[PDB]
């Protein structure tokens, strides 16, 4: 399986950039895996 | 080599992740490449450091990226989604209150192959990438950043 990388871009900040998304706070907990799960 | 971020491809092609080069090194999440060897033209780039809990992988050298949310502003996803140009996608980040502090985190849902994309700080520096997360339907993803 060829896996390869191609540059897509510069790395910059953009002025007139959309804007969306809520600011979530969550309770969670990491296991050794590395996956994320919600804590009660 | 340049400086910027990079689809990650595998062969159709598919388009299965996004990284960082910075320093001469490339920076993306494990799970997007498992670790596996990167072409990059006629080169070839070996891994260097990974870590499965933390996600992050690193190609050519140590792990370079180590600026941090500021826990107030709103940053930018620079996604690079298949078939598209690089965009960019302002918000502010909410919180994952972890039992080892807390982590910035990003509730925007995009396609799997744009794991890896850079999240940045108003000054360009890379705060961490995108990919890792939880479900709240939506999905949130870590601002997810090593060490250097
Ligand atoms: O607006 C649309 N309009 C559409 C119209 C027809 C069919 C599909 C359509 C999808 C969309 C949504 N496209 C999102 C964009 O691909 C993107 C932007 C920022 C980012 F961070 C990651 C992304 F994937």
């Amino acid at each position: 399986v060829d896996m390869y990388i191609e540059r897509a871009g510069d790395i910059t900040w953009e002025k007139d950039a959309e804007v969306t998304g809520n600011s979530p706070r969550l309770d969670v907990a990491l296991d050794e895996s590395g996956d994320f799960s919600l804590v009660e | 080599t340049t400086d910027g971020v990079y689809r990650v491809m595998t062969r159709g092609s598919t388009q299965v992740g996004v990284g960082v080069m910075q320093e001469g090194v490339f920076h993306t999440m494990w799970h997007v490449t498992k670790g596996a060897a990167l072409r990059s033209g006629e080169g070839r780039l070996d891994p260097y450091w990974g870590d499965v809990k933390q996600d992050l992988v690193s190609y050519c050298g140590p792990w370079k990226l180590d600026a941090a949310w500021d826990g107030l502003s709103e940053v930018q996803l620079l996604a690079v989604p298949p078939g598209e140009r690089a965009k960019n996608i302002q918000t502010l980040p909410g919180i994952f209150k972890t039992k080892d502090g807390d982590i910035g985190a990003v509730a925007l849902d995009y396609p799997a192959g744009t794991s890896g994309s850079p999240i940045l700080d108003k000054s360009g520096r890379v705060i961490g990438l995108y990919g890792n997360g939880v479900v709240i339907g939506s999905y949130v993803s870590a601002i997810t950043q090593g060490k250097r």
